[PDB]
RNA sequence: GUGUAGUAUCUGUUC
RNA sequence: GAACAGAUACUGACACAGUCCCUUU
């Protein structure tokens, strides 16, 4: 018959029992806020420009192999627990940039041809816009 | 001849594996997965008004002979 | 490794020893025999590293001059989470070659 | 009768004729071993095997076929175990590694097939034999059979035999069996130490000297087997050994010293220090022993005592250095080989322990001896010490003395050994920048030895240059580098192959260290002289020249015209025939660099015209070269030039292009997601049931691409390929089956196990047999890995009235 | 069509809580493990307002968390067993304010698997070895010997794999400087599948076996076998050697049993019940958690039931034998899955759901007016609950 | 140029 | 389609001069 198709897949690791797409702050944009039985609340934000998307993708790809998790868990395999991740970028790994060592921050900034203040401002722009 | 990988594991099937052992192994693995996860157990704890310890005890003494008696 | 169906690995719990590779086995993956992207290190069980077996190649048993690594494909496939890759079989090809050399000199 | 005649014609076919008929006979006997029998077969094999007219090839074939037919007869080789072993034991008793080890697993398999009672009933009568040779080989056989099927089933017998009082022969046999088990198992008998400790304890007080000597050597063997720990079990063995130390004198004294030296490093520091202090007197008294074996034993004991961190460094330095240096520096014992091997090892260990400055100062003074054996021995000791510890404790005077001694030793050299080269290189590398003032002198000596005497040590001089290039670079000099380079330039016309390879390696090291632009001889002039060298037929010169050419192409692709590029390309086209793997890998790499340097049109066409050689060895090399060319160049600029090649009806070209696509996808990695659209029609064509090679290559391509594009959510394109990959599982060829299994395993991580679970669920319970086996194998393969992500994808099966097959816990609603 | 993941709030659910001097000082700190977030927090006696110190995401599922210290050191090392196939040992640096990896050993595949270790973590009280066990057929033992460089090292894992067995709970047993001993609720099921008459679950009890760790020969073998008559759930550690006798407790349905190796017979004690319960009389009663306040003067064991009643178990024992087990009524708290008593009277209760409270012990409850209970009284026990008197609420989360 | 496994394709005789 | 016997091709980045890793009453 007319079978449907899947365009997104993600694994938060916690049971979700509520979904709603509204606007949190006045004068904002339509975001996909969700809550979990554990107690955490998260949102999903769509990208605006392709330059930001590729910059974030490169940052995440570098940080996946440069900043391994504390417990030695494969982050890509953990996110692709049941199904492969499709068109989703994890924001926690990007936000972990601030608490990194200065030497590794300098190295990754030189690799990306950017300055750490610029990277921090770019990361915080999304949070300021969508919160 | 290169089959030693499938001989040193628990729950691996073979040519003459019937339905009962496969289903009981599936049930055991499902119960182990239930025990391992935290929110998947919290869902059960919220669903029925018991505590975590009672659910864990029920799962522990439900792993012995699930899916009924053998045949 | 894969080209010889008569070779069987030790397949035992890994310890703290580090495998070693010789000159002609410098940049070869231990399991899949690749030459791209060495990522992790190879661990061998204790009994495979004792006495005369200290510092020997995992494949051919030669002198140890290089370390043993795993490629990215093996890490993604999670084939490195197994027993030690040491080959306990002596190898029929090597013995036949040695005997042929002995007969013709 | 007919079976005996069949065995005879089979063995004539095996022993005589071409290898193919031998392999055919082996296949026939393996497939038909279920009805040959054992009686007549062994009664015909053993008399010929035991004959003294047996060669290595016939023996190898016989033992190989025996091993192949061991598993074919699980429990039909029991009556003639004695007749088997009486012939097998002489094979292992020979001092050949391969023969002894092969007989070892032969006996292991025979014992595994047999049982404890069978081997007992077989091997009781020969326990109390009188000949020592048969006793030793029988003890070795007992060790192998005890290793087989576990030691605990054999320990009570060893206890019973060693706890007898009939004769000393049985006790010696049992203790020798224990000795062989300890020396062969290694650390695998740690949890069963007492089973031998209580056996061997009683034999240390007997009046006979042989039994107590063998018991002491057994104690040493157990101590070296359980090197890390085992003091608690051995604590009650010290007193008999000490009484023997202060009672015996001779071979038994040597055995007791060996045992105590092996036992010392198994305990704490204070006890080891006290025991070493106690044994100092015996060590001093036996330092002057005449026997060379006693010298080896005492050297081993000294090394073992010094290998423990329980004795103070100052006391050892002030106690052992004078007498050891006075007694253990001679020539009569240096004549025998193993003596000075052990002496060199002991001196190296002592230098590592107490320090390098004092021992080096005491030893370098001996470099003036006329004997060449003494000179090479002392140089080996010095180089080993330098490599082990370093060069952080040498003052000015010792530096000057060492340099003068090294120069004097290098002045006169006759033996053809590279150990001098290794020692000089290691010493100079350890020195670092401290060797600057002596560079002109040593280089002048090197050139003086280089330019005379038939150019025999020119290889040694080239090795010296290659080793010292890095230190000369760190010494900040360029003029002498230029002189060396130009000298190698005019001396490049040597006819000798080994000398040519050595000088080429020296030039390679020079161009590696010195700048290619600042090199005094022009590159534009070196290449015309370098090109004809590639046609030589010696391995060393070919590898050296190819590596140098690759380096100069990677780093010097700016002053070279296209004519000699094409010339070297055409040369490599036929040079790719080289048998060595390293040479072929370097050739593929330099093809990659040259295709990066020049436009990928002429070289790509030249590679594509080399696919008709009807030789399998070089086609894969050309495929790898094409793949690396495409990888180093733009990936989308080679695909149009390769897609159009597939319409050639020849199968070899299609296989080559498929392999090139597979290798290119493997090398590209995560950037291959864009180039999946173009390869879909080729994969669609390939997956059709035309030939097995095409299907295998297509499966490899799919596996490599799926592994590469993993993690990017390209399931839409990969899902279509599974519909055609799946029907390739019903085949009897191991290669295609392995390829399909690998493709499925690679696709599992990239598409998710749900699709394969759905595919396997239909045929899992088919009424037939082979389909059930293959489906169960696939299910096991997918079940072993990523087993956690399967509970959600499991289907729901309705239950009967008796059993329950419904998981109601997942039906909870909130 | 590409989205971005963001977080606004952090998970507050508490699953594990371990107390110790993680900073090396004399101020106790609490390590709390969320579902996938590791958090460190400490209290303040002067104010009582608990402030978070460290919070790092582990990007994984944590199944166990224990702490230990070396024999001579003053720093507590955190050992975390997650869903991965590796064991990681953590350390805390106050200056860097970040967890530093120390050792890492792999022993199997990743994820929550039946035979993959990572569920139960057993640590010797003195801190000489660590044991990690799986649900089925797999057990591992590690020896954490220290080197001369004032650091710690890990050796190769040992083999203790029993064929076709189930494990309920594993806890260490104090021995007092000899070979360490481990106790677990061993259970067999081979005969269960071999009986087609439907008589497998019945008359099939569990056992309790002790595993020895010989440092000399370096192997682990089964030593004891003590079948029980009830079905226990988890064990309680008891200090041994100098302070008190070494032993374990057997929490069960309406019963608690003290067990020891040697000449110590089994002793049972009924569980006290509230006056006129509003529940089904046939319903059983079990324990959820406990505590150990190992004061240098004396040690007492806390407990909690399904209804949320805190008891106080005091071990009245002789030098070598034990006379009777004395129980007491302490207070009533909301149901919790993990609690830990702290020094200076601080008590932390991590409720299963809702808010978490931090009580302060004002009254020690030394021989309260309400009568106590003991195993020396023949034949059920009743007690009347009272409002909170021994504990006063000072801060809530 | 040689050897080490596997597979496929064409033939003498016989069901 | 079961066999006793022959010939021709294809596949596995398969291998090719190792001198020694040696060992008691
Ligand atoms: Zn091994
Ligand atoms: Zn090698
Ligand atoms: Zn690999």
């Amino acid at each position: 018959s007319q079978k449907a198709e899947v365009i997104m897949n993600y694994h938060v690791g916690e049971t979700v029992l509520s979904l709603q797409k509204t606007t949190l702050i006045p004068g904002g944009s339509e975001s996909l806020v969700y809550t979990t039985l554990s107690g955490g609340i998260g949102i999903l934000v769509p990208f605006t420009s392709h330059e930001d998307h590729d910059f974030f993708q490169h940052v995440e790809m570098h940080l996946r192999s440069e900043h391994p998790p504390l417990c030695g868990r494969d982050h890509l395999s953990f996110r692709s627990y049941y199904f492969p991740v499709k068109n989703v970028i994890d924001g926690d790994l990007c936000e972990q940039f601030n608490s990194m060592e200065p030497n590794k921050q300098k190295n990754v900034s030189e690799e990306l041809d950017r300055t750490p203040p610029e990277v921090s401002k770019k990361l915080e722009d999304i949070r300021t816009r969508y919160a | 001849q290169l089959e030693h990988l499938q001989s040193k594991y628990i729950g691996t099937g073979h040519a003459d594996t019937t339905k009962w052992e496969w289903l009981v192994n599936q049930h055991r693995d499902s119960y182990c997965s239930y025990m391992g996860h935290f929110d998947l157990l919290n869902y059960f704890a919220i669903a029925e008004n018991e505590s975590k310890a009672r659910v864990r005890f029920n799962l522990m003494e439900k792993m012995l002979q699930p899916c009924g008696p053998p045949a | 490794a894969k080209h010889h169906p008569d070779l069987i690995f030790c397949r035992k719990q890994a310890g703290v020893a580090i495998g070693r590779l010789c000159e002609k086995c410098d940049g070869k993956c231990v399991i899949c025999d690749s030459y791209v992207r060495p990522c992790t290190l190879v661990r061998i069980c204790d009994e495979c590293n004792y006495g005369s077996y200290q510092g020997r190649c995992v494949i051919c048993g030669g002198p140890g001059v290089s370390d043993a690594y795993y490629c990215k494909e093996c890490t993604i496939q999670e084939k490195d989470r197994d027993g030690c890759p040491k080959i306990v079989n002596l190898g029929s090809s090597k013995t036949d070659l040695f005997y042929e050399r002995k007969k013709y000199g | 009768e007919q079976k005996e005649r069949k065995i005879m014609k089979l063995l004539l076919k095996i022993k005589n004729g071409t290898p193919p008929m031998r392999k055919a006979a082996l296949r026939q006997i393996t497939d038909k071993a279920r009805e040959f029998g054992a009686g007549p077969l062994f009664n015909q094999i053993l008399p010929l095997l035991m004959s003294p007219t047996l060669e290595d090839q016939e023996r190898h074939l016989l033992v190989k076929v025996i091993d192949r037919i061991l598993y074919k007869l699980d429990d039909l080789v029991r009556p003639y175990v004695h007749k088997i072993l009486v012939v097998i034991e002489p094979l292992l008793i020979d001092e050949d590694y391969y023969a002894r080890v092969e007989g070892r697993e032969i006996i292991s398999n025979l014992a595994k097939a047999a049982g404890l009672a069978t081997m007992i009933s077989t091997m009781r009568p020969d326990i109390d034999n009188m000949d020592e040779y048969v006793r030793n080989t029988t003890a070795r056989a007992f060790a192998v059979v005890a290793s087989a099927l576990g030691i605990p089933s054999l320990l009570p017998f060893l206890k019973a035999v060693c706890k007898s009082k009939k004769s000393w022969q049985a006790r010696h046999t049992g203790i020798k069996i224990v000795q062989q088990i300890a020396i062969l198992m290694g650390c695998a008998i740690l949890p069963h130490l007492r089973s031998l400790v209580e056996i061997i304890e009683h034999g240390l007080v007997d009046e006979q000297q042989k039994v107590r000597t063998i018991s002491a050597l057994a104690i040493a063997a157990l101590a070296e087997a359980a090197t890390p720990y085992g003091i608690e079990s051995f604590d009650s063995v010290l007193k008999p050994l000490w009484k023997g130390i202060r009672q015996h004198r001779g071979k038994g004294l040597a055995a007791f010293l060996k045992a105590i030296g092996y036992l010392i490093p198994l305990m704490d520091a204070e006890y080891a220090n006290y025991y070493t202090r106690e044994v100092m007197l015996i060590l001093i008294r036996e330092f002057q022993s005449p026997d060379e074996e006693m010298k080896k034993i005492v050297l081993k004991v000294v090394k073992q005592c010094c290998g423990t961190d329980g004795v103070e460094a100052n006391y050892i330095k002030t106690e052992i250095l004078p007498p050891f240096f006075k007694h253990f520096w001679q020539h009569r014992m240096a004549l025998d080989r193993r003596n000075y091997r052990q002496l060199v090892d002991t001196t190296v260990e002592l230098a590592n322990k107490v320090g390098a400055a004092e021992i080096i100062s005491r030893i370098v003074d001996d470099l003036k001896d006329e004997a060449e054996q003494y000179r090479k021995m002392v140089m080996e000791t010095i180089e080993k010490i330098m490599g082990n510890l370093g060069a952080a404790d040498i003052d000015h005077k010792l530096e000057e003395q060492l340099i003068d001694g090294i120069l004097y030793a290098f002045q006169e050299q006759t033996t053809e050994d590279s150990v001098m080269l290794n020692g000089f290189g290691t010493v100079v590398n350890a020195l670092g920048k401290r060797v600057k003032p002596y560079l002109p002198q040593i280089c002048g000596t090197v050139l003086w030895r280089l330019n005379n005497k038939s150019a025999k040590v020119r290889q040694q001089a080239a090795d010296l240059i290659s080793r010292t290039a890095v230190v000369m670079k760190t010494c900040q000099e360029e003029k002498l580098m230029g002189h060396l380079g130009v000298v190698l330039y005019e001396y490049l016309g040597e006819e000798y192959p080994e000398v040519l390879g050595s000088i080429l390696g020296a030039l390679k090291a020079i161009v590696n260290v010195i700048g290619m632009h600042k090199m005094t001889p022009p590159i534009k002039d070196l290449l015309p002289r370098l090109t004809p060298i590639l046609k030589n037929r010696h391995e060393k010169v070919q590898e050296n020249c190819i590596d140098l050419v690759g380096r100069i192409a990677d780093r010097g692709a700016e002053y070279v015209s296209a004519r000699e590029w094409m010339r070297i390309c055409f040369e490599l086209l036929e040079l790719l025939k080289a048998h060595k793997k390293a040479i072929r890998r370097a050739t593929v790499n330099t093809f990659g660099y040259i295709a990066k340097a020049i436009g990928p049109h002429d070289v790509l066409a030249t590679l594509l015209n080399n696919l008709k050689v009807q030789e399998r060895q070089n086609r894969v090399c050309t495929t790898v070269a094409i793949a690396i060319v495409a990888e180093t160049c733009s990936p989308f600029t080679v695909l149009p030039a390769l897609m159009n090649e597939y319409r050639v009806p020849e199968l070899n070209v299609q296989n080559g292009v498929l392999k090139s696509l597979s290798f290119l996808f493997e090398y590209i990695g995560e950037m291959g997601k864009d180039y999946i659209y173009a390869v879909t029609p080729l994969l669609e064509d390939a997956l059709m049931d035309r030939d097995l090679v095409h299907r295998q290559t297509a499966s490899a391509v799919v596996q490599h691409m799926s592994l590469g594009v993993y993690g990017f959510g390209c399931e839409d394109s990969l899902n279509h390929l599974l519909n055609y990959v799946w029907p390739n599982v019903f085949e009897t060829s191991p290669h295609v089956i392995q390829a399909v299994m690998g493709a499925l395993e690679g696709l599992r991580v990239a598409i998710g196990p749900c699709r394969m679970l759905q595919y396997c669920l239909q045929g899992l319970f088919h009424p037939a047999r082979k389909v059930r086996d293959v489906y169960w194998k696939i299910y096991n393969s997918i079940y072993i890995g990523s087993q956690d992500a399967l509970i959600a994808h499991y289907p729901r099966i309705y239950n009967d009235d008796k059993n329950t097959y419904i998981r109601y816990e997942l039906d909870y609603i909130l | 069509m590409f989205l971005y993941n963001l977080t606004l709030q952090r998970a507050t659910g508490i699953s594990f809580a371990i107390h110790g001097n993680f900073s090396g000082t004399k101020q106790q700190e609490i390590v709390v493990s969320r579902g996938k977030i590791l958090e460190l927090l400490r209290p303040d006696p002067n104010t009582g307002k608990v402030h978070t110190l460290l919070t790092v995401e582990v990007f994984g599922v944590i199944r166990s968390l224990m702490a230990f210290r070396l024999t001579g050191g003053t720093k507590d090392y955190i050992v975390v067993g997650s869903d991965s196939g590796r064991i990681v040992i953590l350390e805390y640096q106050p200056s860097k304010n970040m967890f530093e990896k120390i050792h890492q050993e792999t022993f199997g595949k990743s994820g929550c698997r039946r035979i993959v270790p990572g569920q139960f973590l057993a640590v010797d009280p003195k801190g000489r070895a660590v044991m990690i066990s799986a649900i089925e057929k797999q057990k591992l033992v590690y020896i954490l010997n220290r080197d001369a460089a004032a650091r710690l090292t890990i050796s190769s894992p040992l083999e203790a794999h029993k064929a076709n067995t189930l494990v309920y709970h594993v806890v260490g047993v104090d021995v007092g400087f000899e070979n360490p001993m481990f106790a677990c609720l061993e259970m067999d099921y081979e005969e269960a599948d071999n009986d087609p008459t439907g008589e497998a679950a019945a008359n099939t009890q569990q056992t309790l076996t002790f595993y020895e760790l010989d440092l000399g020969l370096n192997h682990v073998v089964r030593k004891y076998s003590e079948p029980l008559e009830e079905h226990g759930n988890f064990l309680i550690t008891v200090p041994g050697g100098s302070d008190g006798p070494s032993g374990v407790l057997i929490c069960s349905e309406n019963y608690i049993t003290y067990k020891n190796f040697g000449d110590q017979p089994d002793i049972r004690c009924p569980i006290p019940r509230r006056r006129n319960d509003l529940d089904d009389p046939e319903r059983g009663m079990i324990f959820v958690c406990s505590a150990t306040h190992k004061t240098k003067s004396m040690f007492f064991f806390l407990a909690q039931t399904e209804q949320g009643d805190i008891f106080k178990i005091t071990l009245e024992t002789d030098e070598d034998m034990v006379t009777e087990i004395r129980l007491k009524y302490f207070d009533t708290v909301p149901v919790a899955a993990a609690m830990c008593v702290l020094k200076t009277g601080f008590l932390f209760v991590a409720s299963e759901f809702g808010n978490h409270y931090l009580y302060q012990i004002a009254h020690l409850g030394d021989d309260d007016e309400e009568p106590e209970f003991s195993s020396a009284m023949p034949l059920t026990f009743f007690f009347q609950p009272r409002p909170l008197k021994n504990l006063v609420l000072v801060d809530e989360l």
